[PDB]
């Protein structure tokens, strides 16, 4: 077996790797007892060196691998036109592991294992990489489609799979660069200058391709505008954007896929309206569906207590999660109300999109309590209430 | 520190009548331990008395009624030149500050002057019990250590054991 | 006035070969600084002499 | 003088790093003291101090502050030798001072990784 361990090491902590390496193995042997997350130490070197450790899927084994990453504090650098500076290109460029990615990965909550899935994806990928297979004979695009609703947080994931690979890989590669591809300041449209546009922009990711030490994320946001259907669509009034910008993308991204050290990925909303010759060249068109009944609960569990953990509510009485509440068998108990009051949220509060159930607490908490330290049980009757709120306003805007 | 203590005060007795050649150098040999290159003797007349001296002064240092143990240099005539102080307060860190005592020895006949607050009978016949020779109560003339250098060598303020040593030495 | 860091207007120094800590002047900064020293603590022996009292020699001398 | 003081200041450095079996005995300035035989040590040493040394013939100085570095190199200890720069026992006194200050004190993991700094007989530590 394996278990995966990651610590956040300071910024303004200049320790060595393998101290910091030896230190929080000692930590480990010493306490050796779930996927519960260490905050406290005892020791001042590692004090002022460390800022939590973490247990990524209770037990006293030891087969243990850590992973040391750094959150880079600056944010996107901006990528502009060679000789048009002005607006042409406008690509953002993360360097990561960036500080506004982290956390990221552990909020999301689906129910399909996307996250396992996606993520042993890259790792066989790396697997057949070394082992020098020939890649004449078996290959891959190294694109990956996701699609569905939207608000149901398909874009979110992409974000957080790249923070999590360029901190699990780290000592394979030095560090990971995130290229965000705007595909709408793309379509400067007269007589094709477009289809010309997307080839800079390609050149300047493999400039940043050849530094072969670095791991390279190339997302695609709104990748139907950038590949429109060209064939069923009955319309020669497009003169030369449905055909000569679409096959200025399916060659230079069938360009990098010699190279290994990079990954696409793709964010779209529409399933049709995309041309059947690019849902060929993605290994992996995962779906992200809306939320469902568990995964609302877990949600707003994970809202809660992150209030609870900010004091805003007050009297902490303990949330019973759904296994506890099945264990039990539904039995109604002077603790066991709350959890049961949520559930019947849950189903009531079923069918929305993930980001207007991550709003829903803001609402709940800003017009039907106005006060700044709250009770259980009227903060969550103020989410039963603001739900139906949200269901009226929707039906109100037609 | 028992064993520890017993073997230093055997690498130093060696070192005691190795660096100020009172006796000749050819007589020392040398071996390994404590990480550290050591001056050690096989004489047999020798090796029985710091046998017979170790383990008879055992006791003292487990129970802990002595104030402060000594090793002396001593003429033929028994006149002191240098004390060796143990000022001790005996109630996995440890042994590697006695490699520092180890280079100050190296940068600092012979007997054993154990300062007890009690008297040395107990002591004496236990010495007359644990070996033949007969111990005796420290005369005049062996204590005085004139115009004394009161430098302390180095001192431990260690959890398992209070221990400074220094030689109380005259002007030299 | 001057401090130099063998790894205020500062004279660092840095040896080109033993360049494996990716992040060096932030490390040099450290170096320099003061930060609270603990008193000189002067030192007594605990178990001093007292001249009433008289050791234990015992009488055989090295071949 | 400043060039002797620069080889004291060696026998400072290197053997307050000793002060474990990679050390050794060997005769330096007529002592027997209990270091390393490393020779790139030793000239990496030599080289900290001559170029210490035009430093001493500027005679504008302060401390040679002999930085024992943790393992961390974020200093849990540290020795700054403020000596205020303009026979054997002394020579050798220096060192029983700074044997009884790690004496009183305590030293640092073995490898004490340390980073010899100047701010251009006496000392203390900043523990
Ligand atoms: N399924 C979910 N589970 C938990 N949190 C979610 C979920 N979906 C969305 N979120 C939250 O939604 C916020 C942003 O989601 P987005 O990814 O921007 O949605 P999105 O899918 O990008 O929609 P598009 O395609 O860009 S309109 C993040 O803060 C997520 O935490």
């Amino acid at each position: 077996p394996t278990v995966h361990v990651e610590v956040h090491q300071r910024g303004s902590s200049t320790a060595k790797k393998e101290d910091i390496n030896l230190s929080v193995r000692k930590l480990l042997n010493r306490h050796n007892i779930g996927d519960y997350t260490w905050t406290e130490f005892d020791e001042p070197f590692l004090t002022r060196n460390v800022q939590s450790v973490s247990i990524i899927d209770d037990l006293s084994a030891c087969t243990v691998a850590l992973h040391i990453f750094q959150l880079n504090e600056d944010g996107p650098s901006s990528e502009n036109l060679e000789e048009e500076t002005e607006n042409i290109i406008a690509a953002n460029h993360w360097v990561l592991p960036a500080a506004e990615f982290h956390g990221l990965w552990d909020s999301l909550v689906y129910d399909v294992e996307v996250k396992s899935h996606l993520l042993d994806y890259v790792m066989t990928t790396l697997l057949f990489s070394d082992k020098n297979v020939n890649s004449n004979l078996i290959t891959w695009n190294r694109v990956v489609l996701l699609h569905g609703p939207p608000g149901t947080g398909k874009t979110s994931l992409c974000k957080a799979l790249a923070q999590k690979l360029t901190i699990r890989l780290s000592s394979r590669y030095r560090y990971g660069q995130l290229i965000e591809i705007n595909s709408h300041s793309l379509f400067s449209k007269w007589f094709s200058e477009s289809g010309k546009l997307v080839t800079k922009m390609f050149q300047k990711i493999q400039d940043l391709i050849d530094d072969k030490d670095a791991l390279v994320f190339v997302l695609i946001d709104q990748v139907e505008s950038l590949t429109a259907a060209r064939n069923a669509c009955r319309a020669g009034t497009e003169p030369s954007d449905a055909i000569r910008v679409v096959n200025a993308v399916l060659t230079q991204i069938d360009q990098i896929k010699r190279h290994s050290n990079v990954v696409i990925l793709t964010t779209s909303n529409i399933t049709e309206k995309i041309d059947v010759a690019f849902v060929d060249r993605a290994d992996i068109k995962q779906y992200i569906g809306p939320p469902s009944a568990a995964a609302i609960f877990k949600i707003y569990l994970s809202c809660l207590e992150e209030l609870m953990k900010c004091q805003i509510i007050y009297p902490r009485q303990q949330l019973l999660t759904l296994r506890e509440l099945e264990m039990i068998g539904f039995i109604e108990n002077n603790v066991s109300k709350l959890s049961l009051l949520l559930n019947d949220i849950s189903r009531k509060s079923e069918g929305l999109s993930g980001r207007v159930l991550r709003k829903l607490p803001f609402l709940a908490h800003a017009l039907y309590v106005q006060a700044p330290t709250v009770t259980i049980e009227g903060f969550l009757q103020a989410l039963s209430l603001a739900v139906d709120k949200q269901f009226e306003e929707r039906k109100k805007l037609a | 520190v028992a064993d520890v203590l017993c073997e230093f005060l055997e690498v130093a007795v060696h070192l005691i009548l190795y660096v100020r050649e009172v006796y000749p150098v050819g007589i020392f040999q040398k071996r390994k331990k404590y990480n550290v290159p050591v001056q050690m003797s096989c004489h047999p007349e020798l090796n029985q008395y710091i046998q017979d001296t170790l383990h008879c002064v055992k006791p003292l240092l487990e129970k802990n009624d002595v104030e402060k143990v000594v090793v002396v240099i001593l003429d033929k005539e028994h006149r002191p030149v240098e004390k060796f102080v143990f000022e001790i307060t005996q109630p996995s860190h440890v042994e590697q500050l006695l490699r520092a005592f180890i280079l100050k020895i190296s940068v600092c006949t012979f007997t054993v002057l154990v300062h007890t607050r009690e008297a040395a009978t107990r002591n004496m016949e236990k010495i007359q019990v644990i070996k033949d020779f007969p111990w005796i109560l420290a005369d005049e003339q062996d204590v005085h250590m004139h115009d004394p250098r009161l430098i302390p060598l180095k001192t431990m303020t260690s959890d398992i054991l209070k221990m400074q040593l220094y030689v109380e030495e005259r002007a030299h | 006035s001057q401090v130099h860091i063998f790894w205020t207007e500062v004279i660092l120094h840095y040896r080109p070969c033993e360049s494996d800590p990716t992040q060096l002047p932030k490390i040099a900064e450290k170096a320099i600084q003061d930060f609270p020293t603990r008193p000189l603590s002067r030192f007594i022996p605990w178990f001093p002499y007292d001249g009433s009292k008289l050791p234990l020699r015992p009488k055989r001398s090295p071949p």
